C-alpha cells in the first residue's frame, strides 16, 4: 500500500456519521484525486478502499508497521462504555484498536469534533461513554492535532497535513490542541452580519423582515459569539456558511457543544 | 473445488459505517446469512428531554453521506407534530436540496463505493486507449478520444509502479479473479469516469450549499420553512441551476452508460440477490400533509404482487429487538418505541446487531431505488415506465430482471435519471412561483405541550421516518426508522431474514479468500450502518 514515496496515511473510522470522511471528498485545490495520488498514500480506509474482511485488515497492518512510518487521521469517537462493547470492527473494540495503532504513529490527526471532543454520541446521557481521542488515550501519551467542526473544514485537515509534511512538525496549537492558524478567530468577530450586532439590530424571528434584511441571529440562538473557527473566511464548498445562508451557528467547532450551545435558538 | 464452511467479512468496506457479514457456504454458493451491526450510537437515548427544534441538529449526524436527509426528516417531523403548515417556496428549496442529494449520493455510490466490485483498476493499464476511446464515445454522446484515455493510463501507470497502491492494496481483483469479467478497454474506461467522478461530485455537492449552506451537513431548515433569503436571489438560484445542469450532464452521458456496459457484462447477476416485499413512502411533495401529493408516491408490495400495490399504513410498522442486542423481545410501534440496549456478543442469545429489525404487517421489506422505482413504475409513473423500458430494452432483459442484484443497481441509476430531470421541473416552478411575488420562506407557529408527529423522507437509500412524542413541550420519546434499518436489519421474532440476509442466499462464491459475490449483493444495497442503528 506504501513504502518510501509517498506518505503513508492510516484513516480510521470509530464511532461517526462518515461526514468527517465525506467533507475531505470536497477537497479543493487541491482536490481529492491529486490528495491520493500525488500528495499522500492513503493505505487504509474504509469508506473507498478495494480490500473488505480478512483483505482490509491484511491491508491495515501492513500500513501500521510500515518502517516508512505512518501518519494517522481519526474519525470518530472512542466508545469506551462497557469495555468498549459499543464499537467494534474485525471484532475488535474501537478502543483496543486505537490503543494499539495511534501511539505507533508518527503524528496523530484528529478529524471531526466527535474524534477531538467526543461529539453527537458523547452527549448526555452517553450512553456508549464515547471519548475524543485525546482524552481515551491520555494514558498512552497520545497527543492528536484536533480539527474540530462537524465536520470540519477540510481546508483545515489539507492545511495541517502540508504544514506536518512541509515542517516536520505541528503548527502552533491553542488550548484545545487546535490549530490557531484556522481556529484563532471567533467565528463572530469574521461575521458580515457583525455591524447589525454592534447596533442591537436582532432578527426576531425566521420570518420576519430583520431576517430578510441579513439582521444578526444572536437572538435567535447563534453561537458565532463563542465559537472558533474560520467558516466566514473560507466557507464552505467554495460557496456559502450557516449565517449567510440565514441560519444561526449551532458552536460545533467546540467541545460538549451539543449540551453546552443548546438549546440550539436560545441565547 | 467448491468451498464449504463460512465466510466473514468484517470490515464490509465501501459502505457507510460498521458491518459485519457471515455466511454459510455450502458446494461453493452460500446457504445462509447474517447482517450484524457493530457500532451503536444512541441518538435515540440522547434526543429524550430536549427541545424538539434541537433534534434536526442531533439527528443530522445519524449520517454525513445521507446528510440532509435526517434534518429533512426531523424537521418534516416537528413541523407535523406543531400542526405548521410551510410556505410553498421552503417547500421548493427543501425539495431541490434533497434532489441534489440524491445525484450527488448515487453518483459516488456507483463509482467510489460499488464499481470496485467489477472493475479490475489495474487490468486497465494492460488497455489500449485507442480502442477504449472507440468504446466509450459509442456508448456515450460525449466524444472520447484516445489521448484522453492515455492521459488516465499514464497517471495510473504512474501510481501503480510507485508500488504505493492505497485504495487498492489486497484489491480482490490483484493479480486476476475469476468473477471478474471485464475486458481492459472496459476497465479502463470506467477508471476515467471513477476518476472524473472524484471532481464532478464536488459539484454536486457544492449545489446542496447554494441554498443549504454548506455540504456535509446543511444548515438551512427550521421549524416553519427555511432561512436562506438568499435562495430567493437570481444569482444563487443561477448558481445552483449550473452545478444541476452539469450534475445532470454527467448522470446521462457518463454514469448511465457505464451502468449499462457493465450491467451488460454481468448480466448473470440477474440471477443473485432478489427480494420478495417492497417498502417505499413518496417523496417530492406538493403537500407536506399528503404523501401521495409527492412525485413518487407511497406504497407496499408483498411477493412481487405488484399488481396488487397496497396503500401504506403508518400503524403497521413495527421494529423487532429479538436478534437484536436491546432489552427482551417486544417489537413496537416507532411511537411506543423502546431503545434499550443489552449486549451479548455474536449470537449471543441469538442476538448478533445493534439494527433494530423493522417489519410492515410482520414482513421485511426491502427499500430504496428498486422499491422506488418498481412501485412508481406500477402506479403508472410516466417518467420512470420511459426509463426503466429503455434500459430492460438497452440490456435485452426482461422485466423480471429487475429483482436481483443487478436490477438493483440499475434502479439506482434510473432514479438518478428520473430524479436529475425532475430537479429542473422543480427549480421551475420554484421560479415561477418567485415571479408571482411569493417571497415568503418561514411561517410562524407554536409549540404545543403535548402532540406527536411523524416525518417521512424517501432518502437515497429508501423509506425514512422519526416519529416524536412531545411532553411538557418537550421530547418526550424520538425513534428513527431509516432505510437500512429495513433492508440490513437482523431477523425479527418470527425468524424472517432480512432483506440482504435472503438475498445472499445463493450467492456463488469463487474464491472464499475474495468473496467479491458477497460484496456485490451487500453493495447493492447501498447499506448505510450509522443510519440503520442511530
Ligand atoms: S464530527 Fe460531526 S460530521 Fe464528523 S463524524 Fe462526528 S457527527 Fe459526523
Ligand atoms: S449572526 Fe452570529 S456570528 Fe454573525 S454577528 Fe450575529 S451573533 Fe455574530
Ligand atoms: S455551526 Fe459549525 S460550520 Fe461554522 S458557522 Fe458554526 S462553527
Ligand atoms: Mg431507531
Amino acid at each position: 500500500l506504501m513504502g518510501p514515496r509517498r506518505p503513508s496515511v492510516v484513516y480510521l473510522h470509530n464511532a461517526e456519521c462518515t461526514g468527517c470522511s465525506e467533507s475531505v471528498l470536497r477537497a479543493f485545490e487541491p482536490y481529492i484525486d491529486t490528495l491520493i495520488l500525488d500528495t499522500l498514500s492513503l493505505d487504509y480506509h474504509e469508506t473507498i478502499m478495494a480490500a473488505a474482511g480478512d483483505a482490509a485488515e491484511a491491508a491495515l497492518e501492513q500500513a501500521v508497521n510500515s518502517p516508512h512510518g505512518f501518519i494517522a487521521v481519526v474519525e470518530g469517537g472512542i466508545p469506551t462504555a462497557a469495555n468498549g462493547i459499543y464499537g467494534k470492527v474485525a471484532n475488535h473494540t474501537m478502543l483496543d484498536i486505537c490503543s494499539r495503532i495511534l501511539p505507533k504513529a508518527q503524528a496523530v490527526i484528529a478529524y471531526g469534533t466527535c474524534a477531538t471532543f467526543g461529539g453527537v454520541q458523547a452527549a448526555k446521557p452517553n450512553p456508549t461513554g464515547a471519548k475524543g481521542v485525546n482524552d481515551a488515550l491520555k494514558h498512552l501519551g497520545v497527543k492528536a492535532i484536533n480539527i474540530a467542526g462537524c465536520p470540519p473544514n477540510p481546508y483545515n485537515l489539507v492545511g495541517t497535513i502540508v504544514y506536518y509534511l512541509k515542517n516536520k512538525a505541528a503548527p502552533e496549537l491553542d488550548s484545545l490542541n487546535r490549530p490557531t492558524m484556522f481556529f484563532g478567530q471567533t467565528v463572530h468577530e469574521q461575521c458580515p452580519r457583525l455591524p447589525h450586532f454592534d447596533a442591537g439590530e436582532f432578527a426576531p424571528s425566521f420570518e420576519s423582515e430583520e431576517a430578510r434584511k441579513g439582521w444578526c441571529l444572536y437572538e435567535l440562538g447563534c453561537k458565532g459569539p463563542v465559537t472558533m473557527n474560520n467558516c466566514p473566511k473560507i466557507k464552505f464548498n467554495q460557496t456559502n456558511w450557516p449565517v449567510d445562508a440565514g441560519h444561526p451557528c449551532i458552536g460545533c467547532s467546540e467541545p460538549d457543544f451539543w449540551d453546552a450551545m443548546t438549546p440550539f435558538y436560545q441565547n | 473445488s467448491s468451498y464449504s464452511g463460512p465466510i466473514v467479512v468484517d470490515p464490509v468496506t465501501r459502505i457507510e459505517g460498521h458491518l459485519r457479514i457471515e455466511v454459510e457456504v455450502e458446494n461453493g454458493k452460500v446457504k445462509n446469512a447474517y447482517s450484524s451491526s457493530t457500532l451503536f450510537r444512541g441518538l435515540e437515548i440522547i434526543l429524550k428531554g430536549r427541545d424538539p427544534r434541537d433534534a434536526q441538529h442531533f439527528t443530522q449526524r445519524t449520517c454525513g453521506v445521507c446528510t440532509y436527509t435526517h434534518a429533512l426528516a426531523s424537521t418534516r417531523c416537528v413541523d407535523n407534530a406543531v400542526g405548521v403548515h410551510i410556505p410553498k417556496n421552503a417547500t421548493y428549496i427543501r425539495n431541490l436540496v434533497l434532489g441534489a442529494q440524491y445525484l450527488h449520493d448515487h453518483i459516488v455510490h456507483f463509482y467510489h463505493l460499488h464499481a470496485l466490485d467489477f472493475v479490475d483498476v489495474t487490468a486497465a493499464l494492460k488497455a489500449d486507449p485507442a480502442k477504449a476511446a472507440k468504446v466509450a464515445s459509442s456508448i456515450s454522446p460525449r466524444k472520447t478520444t484516445a489521448a484522453d484515455l492515455k492521459a488516465v493510463q499514464d497517471k495510473l501507470k504512474t501510481f501503480v509502479e510507485t508500488g504505493q497502491l492505497g485504495p487498492f492494496t489486497n484489491a480482490y481483483f490483484l493479480g486476476g479473479h475469476p468473477a471478474y469479467y471485464l475486458d481492459p478497454e472496459t476497465n479502463l474506461i470506467a477508471t476515467a469516469h471513477y476518476l472524473e467522478a472524484l471532481r464532478l461530485q464536488v459539484k454536486a455537492a457544492r449545489a446542496m450549499a447554494v441554498f443549504g449552506a454548506k455540504n456535509p451537513h446543511t444548515q438551512f431548515t427550521v421549524v416553519g420553512g427555511v432561512t436562506c433569503y438568499d435562495a430567493l436571489t437570481p444569482q444563487r438560484i443561477a448558481e445552483f441551476e449550473a452545478l444541476w445542469k452539469e450534475t445532470k450532464a454527467f448522470v446521462d452521458e457518463v454514469y448511465i452508460p457505464d451502468l449499462l456496459v457493465v450491467a451488460a457484462a454481468y448480466k448473470d447477476w440477474t440471477q443473485y440477490g432478489g427480494t420478495d416485499n417492497f417498502i417505499t413512502f413518496g417523496e417530492f411533495p406538493k403537500d407536506e400533509y399528503d404523501l401521495n401529493s409527492r412525485f413518487f408516491k407511497p406504497g407496499v408490495v408483498f411477493k412481487r404482487d405488484f399488481k396488487n400495490i397496497k396503500p401504506f399504513d403508518k400503524m403497521q410498522i413495527e421494529e423487532h429487538v429479538r436478534h437484536s442486542w436491546y432489552e427482551g423481545a417486544e417489537a413496537r410501534h416507532p411511537w411506543k418505541g423502546q431503545t434499550q440496549p443489552k449486549y451479548t456478543d455474536l449470537h449471543g442469545d441469538d442476538r448478533y446487531s445493534w439494527m433494530k429489525a423493522p417489519r410492515y404487517m410482520g414482513e421485511p421489506m426491502e427499500t430504496g431505488p428498486l422499491a422506488q422505482v418498481l412501485i412508481a413504475y406500477s402506479q403508472g409513473h410516466p417518467k420512470v415506465k420511459a426509463v426503466t423500458d429503455a434500459v430492460l430494452a438497452k440490456l435485452g432483459v426482461g422485466p423480471e430482471a429487475l429483482f436481483s442484484t443487478l436490477g438493483r443497481t440499475a434502479a439506482r441509476g434510473i432514479e438518478t435519471a428520473v430524479i436529475a430531470e425532475y430537479v429542473g421541473v422543480m427549480l421551475q416552478e420554484y421560479k415561477d412561483n418567485i415571479a408571482k411575488g411569493d417571497n415568503v420562506i418561514c411561517a410562524p407557529w407554536e409549540m404545543p405541550k403535548q402532540a406527536e408527529g411523524v416525518g417521512f423522507v424517501n432518502a437515497p437509500r429508501g423509506g425514512l421516518s422519526h416519529w416524536i412524542r412531545i411532553e411538557d413541550g418537550k421530547i418526550g420519546n424520538f425513534q428513527l426508522v431509516v432505510p437500512s434499518t429495513w433492508t440490513l436489519g437482523p431477523r425479527c421474532d418470527k425468524n424472517k431474514l432480512s432483506p440482504v440476509e435472503a438475498s445472499l442466499i445463493g450467492t456463488p462464491v469463487a474464491d472464499a479468500k475474495r468473496p467479491v459475490e458477497i460484496l456485490r449483493t451487500v453493495h447493492s444495497f447501498d447499506p448505510c450502518i450509522a443510519c440503520g442503528v442511530h
